Protein backbone atom coordinates (compact mmCIF):
# COMPACT_ATOMS: atom_id res chain seq x y z
CA UNK A 1 0.00 0.00 0.00
CA UNK A 2 0.96 3.47 -0.38
CA UNK A 3 0.71 4.51 3.70
CA UNK A 4 3.28 0.91 3.86
CA UNK A 5 5.84 2.25 1.11
CA UNK A 6 5.70 5.64 3.09
CA UNK A 7 6.58 4.26 6.69
CA UNK A 8 9.34 1.79 5.09
CA UNK A 9 10.57 4.61 3.36
CA UNK A 10 13.72 7.08 5.52
CA UNK A 11 11.72 10.20 5.12
CA UNK A 12 9.41 9.94 7.59
CA UNK A 13 10.97 11.68 10.07
CA UNK A 14 11.18 15.76 10.64
CA UNK A 15 12.84 16.67 6.62
CA UNK A 16 15.47 19.42 6.79
CA UNK A 17 15.37 22.02 4.26
CA UNK A 18 17.91 22.80 1.58
CA UNK A 19 19.92 25.63 1.71
CA UNK A 20 22.42 25.46 -1.60
CA UNK B 1 -10.94 42.14 3.65
CA UNK B 2 -9.54 44.50 1.36
CA UNK B 3 -10.27 47.06 4.33
CA UNK B 4 -8.37 45.06 6.74
CA UNK B 5 -5.60 43.94 5.04
CA UNK B 6 -5.06 48.09 4.37
CA UNK B 7 -4.53 48.39 7.80
CA UNK B 8 -2.40 45.60 8.48
CA UNK B 9 -0.13 46.86 5.94
CA UNK B 10 0.51 50.12 7.61
CA UNK B 11 1.05 48.75 11.00
CA UNK B 12 3.42 46.08 8.85
CA UNK B 13 5.56 48.93 7.17
CA UNK B 14 6.30 50.94 10.23
CA UNK B 15 7.93 48.07 11.76
CA UNK B 16 9.20 47.13 8.54
CA UNK B 17 10.76 50.19 7.94
CA UNK B 18 12.04 50.87 11.62
CA UNK B 19 12.80 47.68 13.38
CA UNK B 20 13.50 46.90 16.72
CA UNK B 21 16.72 45.09 18.09
CA UNK B 22 18.50 44.56 21.33
CA UNK B 23 15.25 44.05 23.70
CA UNK B 24 17.02 41.73 26.09
CA UNK B 25 19.59 39.71 27.09
CA UNK B 26 20.30 36.32 27.72
CA UNK B 27 20.66 36.61 31.52
CA UNK B 28 17.02 37.58 31.99
CA UNK B 29 16.35 34.06 30.83
CA UNK B 30 16.35 30.38 33.03
CA UNK B 31 17.87 27.71 29.97
CA UNK B 32 15.51 25.11 30.55
CA UNK B 33 15.91 22.51 27.65
CA UNK B 34 16.10 21.90 23.83
CA UNK B 35 12.50 21.86 22.26
CA UNK B 36 13.78 21.37 18.93
CA UNK B 37 17.20 21.43 16.64
CA UNK B 38 17.71 23.35 13.26
CA UNK B 39 20.94 23.62 10.86
CA UNK B 40 22.13 26.87 12.99
CA UNK B 41 21.17 26.53 16.61
CA UNK B 42 18.92 24.84 18.65
CA UNK B 43 14.85 26.38 19.92
CA UNK B 44 15.17 25.83 23.86
CA UNK B 45 12.21 26.45 25.95
CA UNK B 46 13.27 29.48 28.23
CA UNK B 47 12.24 31.37 31.49
CA UNK B 48 12.03 35.41 31.54
CA UNK B 49 13.09 35.69 34.79
CA UNK B 50 11.66 38.77 35.14
CA UNK B 51 8.09 37.65 34.04
CA UNK B 52 7.84 34.14 34.95
CA UNK B 53 6.75 33.29 31.23
CA UNK B 54 7.93 30.56 29.09
CA UNK B 55 9.18 31.36 25.69
CA UNK B 56 10.87 29.41 22.87
CA UNK B 57 14.46 31.10 22.32
CA UNK B 58 15.82 30.40 18.87
CA UNK B 59 19.51 30.25 18.86
CA UNK B 60 21.25 30.94 15.82
CA UNK B 61 25.26 30.45 15.87
CA UNK B 62 27.20 33.27 13.89
CA UNK B 63 29.65 31.88 12.19
CA UNK B 64 27.44 28.45 11.20
CA UNK B 65 25.43 30.85 9.65
CA UNK B 66 28.18 32.72 7.21
CA UNK B 67 29.39 29.40 6.49
CA UNK B 68 26.07 28.25 5.14
CA UNK B 69 25.29 31.81 3.19
CA UNK B 70 21.95 32.32 5.41
CA UNK B 71 23.17 35.53 6.60
CA UNK B 72 20.60 37.16 4.59
CA UNK B 73 17.62 35.10 4.66
CA UNK B 74 18.21 35.31 8.49
CA UNK B 75 18.10 39.14 8.59
CA UNK B 76 14.97 38.54 6.88
CA UNK B 77 13.50 36.27 9.08
CA UNK B 78 14.18 38.91 11.97
CA UNK B 79 13.29 41.73 9.89
CA UNK B 80 10.07 40.15 9.04
CA UNK B 81 8.76 38.53 12.12
CA UNK B 82 9.61 41.44 14.03
CA UNK B 83 7.47 43.58 12.22
CA UNK B 84 4.06 40.97 11.09
CA UNK B 85 1.22 40.45 13.32
CA UNK B 86 -1.53 37.62 12.87
CA UNK B 87 -3.78 35.49 14.29
CA UNK B 88 -2.10 31.96 13.52
CA UNK B 89 1.73 33.37 13.52
CA UNK B 90 3.88 33.10 16.14
CA UNK B 91 5.20 36.26 17.82
CA UNK B 92 8.31 37.13 18.46
CA UNK B 93 8.90 38.81 22.15
CA UNK B 94 12.17 39.72 22.35
CA UNK B 95 15.78 39.13 20.12
CA UNK B 96 19.29 39.91 20.31
CA UNK B 97 22.47 38.90 19.96
CA UNK B 98 26.08 38.53 21.91
CA UNK B 99 29.60 37.58 20.79
CA UNK B 100 28.68 34.43 19.07
CA UNK B 101 25.07 34.63 18.82
CA UNK B 102 21.82 35.35 17.58
CA UNK B 103 18.71 34.92 19.46
CA UNK B 104 14.69 35.55 18.76
CA UNK B 105 12.86 34.65 21.92
CA UNK B 106 9.26 33.56 20.29
CA UNK B 107 6.16 32.68 22.15
CA UNK B 108 6.18 29.00 23.31
CA UNK B 109 3.61 26.83 21.47
CA UNK B 110 2.82 23.94 24.17
CA UNK B 111 0.73 22.13 21.51
CA UNK B 112 3.60 21.07 19.83
CA UNK B 113 4.12 20.34 15.81
CA UNK B 114 1.76 19.70 13.55
CA UNK B 115 4.22 16.67 12.37
CA UNK B 116 4.33 14.29 15.46
CA UNK B 117 0.53 14.71 16.24
CA UNK B 118 0.08 13.87 12.34
CA UNK B 119 2.39 11.69 12.03
CA UNK B 120 1.36 9.61 15.04
CA UNK B 121 -1.87 9.45 14.50
CA UNK B 122 -1.81 8.76 10.94
CA UNK B 123 -3.53 10.81 8.95
CA UNK B 124 -6.42 14.00 9.56
CA UNK B 125 -10.31 13.45 8.68
CA UNK B 126 -10.61 16.19 6.58
CA UNK B 127 -12.89 18.36 8.12
CA UNK B 128 -9.89 17.98 10.81
CA UNK B 129 -7.54 18.88 7.71
CA UNK B 130 -10.06 21.50 6.20
CA UNK B 131 -9.45 23.71 9.69
CA UNK B 132 -6.03 23.49 9.27
CA UNK B 133 -5.77 24.55 5.93
CA UNK B 134 -8.22 27.37 6.27
CA UNK B 135 -5.87 29.00 9.00
CA UNK B 136 -3.22 28.32 6.43
CA UNK B 137 -4.59 30.14 3.39
CA UNK B 138 -6.37 33.71 5.56
CA UNK B 139 -2.48 33.46 6.57
CA UNK B 140 -1.08 33.49 3.26
CA UNK B 141 -3.18 36.09 2.17
CA UNK B 142 -2.56 38.20 4.99
CA UNK B 143 1.75 37.49 4.54
CA UNK B 144 1.39 37.96 0.58
CA UNK B 145 -0.69 41.34 0.74
CA UNK B 146 2.77 42.19 2.43
CA UNK B 147 4.21 41.53 -0.18
CA UNK B 148 5.94 38.61 1.45
CA UNK B 149 6.83 35.18 0.74
CA UNK B 150 6.90 32.45 3.37
CA UNK B 151 8.65 29.56 1.22
CA UNK B 152 8.98 26.89 3.57
CA UNK B 153 5.13 25.40 4.60
CA UNK B 154 5.57 21.80 6.24
CA UNK B 155 3.70 19.64 9.14
CA UNK B 156 7.59 20.68 11.07
CA UNK B 157 6.50 24.33 11.64
CA UNK B 158 3.22 24.77 12.33
CA UNK B 159 2.71 24.61 15.88
CA UNK B 160 -0.66 24.02 17.41
CA UNK B 161 -1.57 25.61 20.95
CA UNK B 162 -3.74 25.77 23.66
CA UNK B 163 -6.59 26.77 22.44
CA UNK B 164 -6.06 24.20 19.36
CA UNK B 165 -5.31 26.54 16.29
CA UNK B 166 -2.10 27.04 14.34
CA UNK B 167 0.82 29.07 14.61
CA UNK B 168 3.12 29.15 11.99
CA UNK B 169 7.19 29.40 13.23
CA UNK B 170 10.74 29.92 11.14
CA UNK B 171 10.85 32.28 8.93
CA UNK B 172 13.90 31.56 7.91
CA UNK B 173 12.92 31.68 4.32
CA UNK B 174 10.82 34.05 4.56
CA UNK B 175 11.40 37.12 2.09
CA UNK B 176 10.20 40.58 1.14
CA UNK B 177 9.89 40.59 -2.55
CA UNK B 178 7.70 42.71 -5.01
CA UNK B 179 8.45 40.65 -8.58
CA UNK B 180 9.99 37.49 -8.67
CA UNK B 181 12.82 35.43 -6.90
CA UNK B 182 15.67 32.89 -7.50
CA UNK B 183 16.67 30.91 -4.35
CA UNK B 184 16.53 27.58 -4.62
CA UNK B 185 15.37 26.52 -0.95
CA UNK B 186 12.38 25.07 1.09
CA UNK B 187 11.59 21.43 2.03
CA UNK B 188 12.30 18.78 -0.99
CA UNK B 189 8.69 17.39 -0.77
CA UNK B 190 7.17 20.76 -0.78
CA UNK B 191 9.18 22.38 -3.67
CA UNK B 192 6.57 24.31 -6.69
CA UNK B 193 8.37 23.01 -9.66
CA UNK B 194 9.41 26.70 -10.74
CA UNK B 195 11.78 26.31 -7.93
CA UNK B 196 12.94 22.47 -9.16
CA UNK B 197 13.58 24.08 -13.00
CA UNK B 198 15.27 27.19 -11.46
CA UNK B 199 12.77 29.16 -13.81
CA UNK B 200 12.11 31.96 -10.94
CA UNK B 201 9.17 32.21 -9.11
CA UNK B 202 6.50 34.13 -6.43
CA UNK B 203 3.94 33.36 -3.93
CA UNK B 204 2.72 31.19 -6.20
CA UNK B 205 4.74 28.70 -4.58
CA UNK B 206 3.13 29.04 -1.80
CA UNK B 207 -0.05 27.84 -2.71
CA UNK B 208 1.68 24.82 -4.32
CA UNK B 209 2.74 24.08 -1.11
CA UNK B 210 -0.47 24.20 0.58
CA UNK B 211 -1.65 21.50 -1.82
CA UNK B 212 1.26 19.68 -0.60
CA UNK B 213 -0.12 20.21 3.46
CA UNK B 214 -3.80 19.28 2.52
CA UNK B 215 -2.87 16.26 0.86
CA UNK B 216 -0.37 15.63 3.61
CA UNK B 217 -2.57 16.11 6.30
CA UNK B 218 -5.75 14.15 4.15
CA UNK B 219 -3.81 11.11 3.38
CA UNK B 220 -0.95 10.92 6.24
CA UNK B 221 1.68 10.83 3.26
CA UNK B 222 3.30 13.57 0.74
CA UNK B 223 1.69 13.42 -3.00
CA UNK B 224 5.36 12.80 -3.31
CA UNK B 225 7.73 11.22 -1.59
CA UNK B 226 10.80 8.87 -2.76
CA UNK B 227 14.25 7.89 -0.51
CA UNK B 228 16.29 10.73 -2.33
CA UNK B 229 15.08 14.00 -2.81
CA UNK B 230 16.10 13.77 -6.58
CA UNK B 231 13.41 11.44 -6.98
CA UNK B 232 11.67 13.61 -5.33
CA UNK B 233 11.96 16.70 -7.81
CA UNK B 234 11.30 13.75 -10.10
CA UNK B 235 8.11 12.81 -9.63
CA UNK B 236 7.16 16.95 -8.66
CA UNK B 237 8.11 17.98 -12.40
CA UNK B 238 5.97 15.05 -14.26
CA UNK B 239 2.59 16.32 -13.46
CA UNK B 240 1.21 13.27 -11.99
CA UNK B 241 -0.48 13.17 -8.70
CA UNK B 242 -2.29 9.93 -7.05
CA UNK B 243 -5.18 10.46 -4.95
CA UNK B 244 -5.91 8.11 -2.09
CA UNK B 245 -9.31 6.06 -2.89
CA UNK B 246 -11.09 8.20 0.39
CA UNK B 247 -10.44 11.78 -0.75
CA UNK B 248 -13.73 13.04 -1.35
CA UNK B 249 -14.38 14.42 -4.90
CA UNK B 250 -14.52 18.14 -3.85
CA UNK B 251 -10.88 17.69 -2.38
CA UNK B 252 -9.12 15.80 -5.14
CA UNK B 253 -10.89 18.73 -7.37
CA UNK B 254 -9.52 21.62 -5.35
CA UNK B 255 -5.83 19.05 -5.05
CA UNK B 256 -5.90 19.21 -8.44
CA UNK B 257 -6.11 22.84 -8.96
CA UNK B 258 -3.65 23.39 -6.11
CA UNK B 259 -0.56 21.20 -7.25
CA UNK B 260 -1.08 22.92 -11.32
CA UNK B 261 2.10 22.51 -12.52
CA UNK B 262 0.80 25.60 -15.01
CA UNK B 263 0.82 28.63 -12.76
CA UNK B 264 -1.34 29.76 -15.65
CA UNK B 265 -4.01 27.34 -14.18
CA UNK B 266 -2.86 27.47 -10.33
CA UNK B 267 -5.35 28.78 -7.42
CA UNK B 268 -4.28 31.68 -6.17
CA UNK B 269 -2.75 32.50 -8.95
CA UNK B 270 -5.59 34.07 -10.56
CA UNK B 271 -7.49 36.66 -11.34
CA UNK B 272 -9.60 35.81 -8.33
CA UNK B 273 -6.42 35.04 -6.26
CA UNK B 274 -7.27 33.93 -2.91
CA UNK B 275 -11.00 33.87 -3.51
CA UNK B 276 -10.72 30.74 -6.12
CA UNK B 277 -9.88 29.01 -3.03
CA UNK B 278 -11.67 30.94 -0.25
CA UNK B 279 -14.88 29.90 -2.29
CA UNK B 280 -13.91 26.42 -3.33
CA UNK B 281 -16.49 23.96 -2.83
CA UNK B 282 -14.51 21.70 -0.17
CA UNK B 283 -14.71 25.14 2.19
CA UNK B 284 -18.01 25.69 1.74
CA UNK B 285 -18.62 24.94 5.35
CA UNK B 286 -15.80 27.00 6.51
CA UNK B 287 -16.72 30.44 7.97
CA UNK B 288 -13.55 32.27 7.22
CA UNK B 289 -14.45 34.98 9.69
CA UNK B 290 -15.39 32.58 12.53
CA UNK B 291 -12.16 30.83 11.84
CA UNK B 292 -10.10 34.09 11.87
CA UNK B 293 -11.65 34.89 15.23
CA UNK B 294 -10.68 31.59 17.08
CA UNK B 295 -14.42 31.17 17.20
CA UNK B 296 -14.89 27.84 15.44
CA UNK B 297 -14.59 24.29 17.68
CA UNK B 298 -10.83 23.42 17.48
CA UNK B 299 -10.85 19.43 16.45
CA UNK B 300 -7.67 18.92 18.92
CA UNK B 301 -6.96 20.06 21.60
CA UNK B 302 -3.56 18.89 23.33
CA UNK B 303 -3.73 19.09 27.16
CA UNK B 304 -0.53 20.12 29.11
CA UNK B 305 -0.14 19.01 32.23
CA UNK B 306 0.45 22.71 33.36
CA UNK B 307 3.19 25.61 32.07
CA UNK B 308 6.66 24.62 31.21
CA UNK B 309 5.58 21.07 30.30
CA UNK B 310 7.33 20.10 27.16
CA UNK B 311 5.44 16.37 26.60
CA UNK B 312 4.32 17.55 23.05
CA UNK B 313 7.77 17.63 22.14
CA UNK B 314 10.99 15.26 21.68
CA UNK B 315 14.21 14.61 23.77
CA UNK B 316 16.92 16.00 22.27
CA UNK B 317 20.67 16.32 23.62
CA UNK B 318 21.31 19.04 25.87
CA UNK B 319 24.69 21.17 24.25
CA UNK B 320 26.03 24.02 26.63
CA UNK B 321 25.79 27.56 25.31
CA UNK B 322 29.39 28.96 24.62
CA UNK B 323 29.61 32.54 23.89
CA UNK B 324 33.14 33.78 22.51
CA UNK B 325 35.28 36.12 24.20
CA UNK B 326 36.15 37.64 21.06
CA UNK B 327 32.90 39.58 18.36
CA UNK B 328 32.58 37.35 15.86
CA UNK B 329 30.84 38.19 12.26
CA UNK B 330 29.95 41.88 13.63
CA UNK B 331 29.83 43.82 10.66
CA UNK B 332 27.38 41.11 9.08
CA UNK B 333 24.83 41.22 11.46
CA UNK B 334 24.65 44.79 12.63
CA UNK B 335 20.96 45.17 11.54
CA UNK B 336 20.21 42.08 14.04
O1 LIG C 1 12.04 27.10 15.82
S1 LIG C 1 10.92 26.22 15.53
O2 LIG C 1 9.93 26.73 14.61
C1 LIG C 1 10.16 25.77 17.10
C2 LIG C 1 10.36 24.37 17.53
C3 LIG C 1 9.78 23.87 18.77
C4 LIG C 1 8.97 24.74 19.63
C5 LIG C 1 8.73 26.13 19.27
C6 LIG C 1 7.88 27.02 20.10
O3 LIG C 1 7.30 26.55 21.07
N1 LIG C 1 7.69 28.35 19.65
C7 LIG C 1 8.23 28.93 18.49
C8 LIG C 1 9.07 28.11 17.62
C9 LIG C 1 9.33 26.70 17.98
N2 LIG C 1 11.55 24.77 14.66
C10 LIG C 1 12.76 23.99 15.08
C11 LIG C 1 13.88 24.19 14.07
C12 LIG C 1 13.59 23.46 12.76
N3 LIG C 1 12.47 24.06 12.01
C13 LIG C 1 11.19 23.47 12.48
C14 LIG C 1 10.62 24.01 13.79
Amino acid sequence: TTYADFIASGRTGRRNAIHD
Amino acid sequence: VKEFLAKAKEDFLKKWETPSQNTAQLDQFDRIKTLGTGSFGRVMLVKHKESGNHYAMKILDKQKVVKLKQIEHTLNEKRILQAVNFPFLVKLEFSFKDNSNLYMVMEYVAGGEMFSHLRRIGRFSEPHARFYAAQIVLTFEYLHSLDLIYRDLKPENLLIDQQGYIQVTDFGFAKRVKGRTWTLCGTPEYLAPEIILSKGYNKAVDWWALGVLIYEMAAGYPPFFADQPIQIYEKIVSGKVRFPSHFSSDLKDLLRNLLQVDLTKRFGNLKNGVNDIKNHKWFATTDWIAIYQRKVEAPFIPKFKGPGDTSNFDDYEEEEIRVSINEKCGKEFTEF
